[PDB]
């Protein structure tokens, strides 16, 4: 659906079948509403529990193509630039791709071979660094989170006397905006998430109708005003 | 289904906005009664009787034809004074009987009559034989008639 | 339109003929059906339990959609010729608001 | 059913006018409102728990004969144009069709004969990939999506010592719009999905009156305008 | 019971025993609700899931007798005119007839001799397809759905090295529609499925009392107009 | 009872006008709901879950007393006339009784003995048909029904060297419908079941009080015209 | 939303403090006549 | 601002023309739309029913 779609068939659901029965949305603020839906309607169907059938990312047809447009694969970039200081004596800090919304595969390309990184979490780094070897396993990799400053960092954790000569993300894309019109033609400098012109929805088709759905029940709770409903339709914005 | 709404007739009522008609009126009624008129029909819509000829029988019992357009009437006490135009100006006396009216024709003559200038009257009840009938045209002298 | 009504033939109950059309209509509509009863068969006028109930025409334009507005004015009328006298108490209009 | 019927029971079973003098429920809303019927039928028909039987694509006769008129084989086309960057070594990255809605089955024709293609899982990946050998079983080959510029770009991570022929993939179509009217003879230049000419349904007659009776409902509680309906009803939009 | 039946009696039971004392349906309008009334019973009636007594097309004699008169044996015909593209290396695609609702047995009569067809679903077809052999039962052969324009196309995937002779389709014919007057009299061009004449119903008596309830059960819904209604009425649309 | 007396009590039980200058309720509209009434007596009573005991037809005294007077014994009569096209090869196509309601029991005599039909169903039909034998069992006949024009046509597959004399058939007659008073008196041309005469009850008196008491409380139901109440008195048409 | 509220033009009112004024007036008009003229529109806004 | 209304040219119906602004102003707020109607797109003003 173009975006002219989007704003025509909001009216259609949310102004009472187009009749101006309810309390009528500028563009901006349709815009405003399909860029958090469509963020929330992202953020529900990637975590299986966020849902209502229970199911994430890669666990139905309907999921796959649902993210199908969002999986970006992107090299890491060494981040020898700036001399900071690691958690880790052997972790060479990676700079992370500046569009990354959640990460689903790394791997890193050693001089012994690839190896599929396993994000580590704060319990078990310390866990299996009080054991002698204190070494992945033959065919794995850790990384841990570093100082990040405007962007990702993360500390690749490889096994002693390898070298890291590459790094691969495969993740989630950060949506683009969806916006309705020229924002700057009748509104003065209102960016949605920095870009004031027309954006399409960068999605497949398949969850165009789910957004304008869930952008129409926002509106419909940001408009009665309850705080009960703001409270309750807040419960889905994660 | 879901709602209802009952409608009474205490009346005709026009000339007040749709939006905000009463449903206690009828906006517009044709041949309809509303009181109780030869039954116990008030506030209930009814019908108008019809009207009955009456014949116009001389005292001899011939029929009687009136000549023409009729410019006035007058009721003295049972007696019907009509004056009418046509091809001579003419004055009629008709008496109701219990199924007829006794018709007298008391001129037929040239008494300068006008459709532009109907007939107004006074009658008066003096005595048997005094019974008057004062008339007045808009064109003509005031004229009097026993 | 539920309505309570009789007609009359020189002291005689007439049970089968009140009314002859309904004329309905409103600033964008106006129906009319001749107020036929048939016994077996389903007409617009029919009458059971000493009540009268009159399905209010459709438009003529379409002869499908049926008399929505806010308002519209209700005519009952006879237009046969006939001599009854027809005590006409009230009438009650079913709507969907 | 065709375009002209779908207007007037929609007309019937919802009480709307078809004059113009009362705007009524016009041509381009109730068109609108049957698309939307229309995929919600489609998602919630081809998920097993989106429907009221617990019965998916293929769990019943009348679930094979709904989804009859949309299945669609086609091949996917070598996308060796864009020279991008894959998530795996021995992957090949191919092209899938544009108006695909959900893969039922995928199929590789390589020199050691067709092996069905597994929609491999972004966890089964690293799961796999961490063991000795790191290839798929005999007779079938893994598949992971990659990025994807509007369509949908796919790795075919076959087993090494192997090249592809053919790529044969078995998808539901991306259903075509309802539009009961040429959108273009009275509204400017609305779409519903960029057309705006009389477009006929796709489907089977069977899931006809599941459509319109969808739409009326939608039409019932969009006209309402409560939130509590719209919630309700925005449930059975996946 | 003739049309003329149905129509007399919709108002012994819609409008208050025949007072005109409920808002009054058309013609067209009791046709419209008698043919949905009668898809809603045959596909109510069919899933044993969707009727009251969890019993389906032959679980009683009550369902024998009820889809008696749909019951339709058909032949298959090859769809050599267009050369289309198959999903199975072996599979010959065979069209189904038109007038085709529920398919509930099929038999191919090969050069070996007669084989029951079983409908594989899209799971089964990836679990069979991934062993050594890849070919079904002595006694059985496969039917998976193509790629289909304006009807039903099945690829038959019989065992290799067998030639198809025939192939018969015992389905539910699609039930004509319910129209109790020439609607073209009165109602400028509205057709129900494309026929604007008297059409009587093509089903055994058993059910004529099912459909006349359903259909005075929906009218009542249709006209009460609660939102609550129509949703809790349209659970029995499938 | 005869048609005087259910006109007679239900005018009691219901409390109507006999009269006509009231129009009461009259002769039509009590014969449509008398009838209506039987038939559902019927249907419910024939399955044991449609009544409240959770007895059939045969599963107690008074309901073997029921339907003894509906219970026909006739022939099927061989259709060689039409040259149809059978789902089996050695299936003998016959048609039933033109008044059938319900099968419960049908026999075929051959050369080799009298053999009890089984009403196969759909998937019994290809699971026996997938084995190496593929007839039935030595005292048994197969049944499943096939193409029916304004009857019912049935294949009886019979084992193969074998040919078919007889085939018994004992079946609950449709019951014949209970009319008041001769309808095309006051009723031009109304019909219940294609007569118009006066219909004596063709059933037991002893459901006769059942049929009244069905009647009344569809009367009083409909005459309500509460769409709840039609609903829940629809459950008891089957 | 939540909350309505229903106007009438029983005629033209001034002088009235806004937050005390009645919905049944109305605060100025132009052109426009409350009685039934030329046609039954009383008590409902039309036309000169 | 839900409102009844009706535009006629000689017994004619207009079911298109009613009103063309809507001044609506406070001590300290004051806007105006010209009241169109376009079918298909949103406008200030729609009719229905």
């Amino acid at each position: 659906m173009n975006v002219n779609e989007f704003s025509n068939e909001f009216d259609v659901l949310y102004n009472n079948i187009m009749s101006n029965a309810a309390p009528g949305l500028n563009e901006y603020e349709k815009s405003v509403l399909l860029t958090k839906a469509q963020e929330e309607i992202v953020k529900n169907y990637f975590e299986p529990a966020g849902n209502k059938y229970g199911k994430g990312l890669d666990d139905s047809p309907k999921r796959q193509i649902d993210f199908s447009e969002l999986i970006k694969v992107g090299e890491g970039v060494l981040n020898t630039s700036a001399p900071t200081i690691t958690f880790d004596k052997r972790a060479k800090v990676y700079d992370l791709p500046a569009d990354l919304f959640l990460v689903i595969n790394e791997a890193v390309d050693t001089n012994a071979g690839t190896k599929q990184i396993v994000p580590i979490s704060y319990s078990d780094y310390t866990r299996l660094m009080s054991r002698p070897y204190k070494e992945p396993v033959k065919y794995q990799a850790w990384r841990i989170i570093t100082t990040s400053i405007n962007n990702i960092s993360v500390e690749l954790i490889v096994n002693s006397n390898e070298t890291i000569t590459d790094y691969k993300v495969r993740y989630i894309r950060r949506p683009a905006p969806i916006i309705t019109t020229n924002l700057s033609s009748e509104y003065g400098d209102v960016t949605i998430n920095g870009v004031s012109t027309v954006s399409e929805c960068e999605l497949n088709p398949i969850i165009h109708s789910e957004i304008l759905q869930r952008a129409v029940e926002l509106a419909k709770a940001a408009y009665q005003g309850d705080l009960q409903a703001s409270v309750e339709l807040g419960q889905r914005s994660e | 289904a879901l709602k209802k709404e009952q409608h009474f007739f205490k009346g005709m009522q026009r000339d007040l906005s749709v939006s905000k008609f009463n449903p206690e009126y009828a906006f517009d009624a044709q041949n309809i009664r509303i009181t109780a008129r030869e039954h116990d029909t008030l506030l209930s819509v009814s019908n108008e009787k019809g009207n009955k000829e009456i014949p116009l029988q001389s005292p001899s019992g011939d029929p009687v034809v009136i000549d023409g357009v009729l410019l006035g009437q007058n009721v003295l006490n049972n007696y019907v004074t009509l004056f009418t135009k046509g091809t001579n100006d003419n004055i009629y006396r008709l008496e109701n009987k219990g199924t007829y009216f006794e018709t007298l024709i008391l001129f037929s003559g040239n008494l300068n009559f006008s459709t532009d200038y109907p007939i107004e009257s006074i009658s008066v009840y003096e005595n048997n034989n005094i019974q008057k009938v004062y008339w007045v045209d808009g064109l003509n002298q005031a004229r009097v008639i026993n | 339109v539920e309505f309570r009504a009789d007609s009359w033939d020189s002291d005689n109950l007439i049970s089968n003929k009140t009314f002859d059309t309904l004329d309905v209509w409103n600033e964008y509509q106006h129906g009319t059906t001749p107020l036929t009863n048939l016994l077996g068969h389903p007409s617009p006028l029919k009458k059971k339990f000493r009540i009268w109930r009159a399905n209010i025409p459709r438009a003529i334009a379409n002869n499908r959609d049926r008399i929505r507005n806010t308002w519209a004015y209700i005519k009952l009328g006879m237009n046969t010729p006939n001599t009854y006298r027809t005590e006409f108490h009230d009438a009650i209009i079913h709507y969907f608001a």
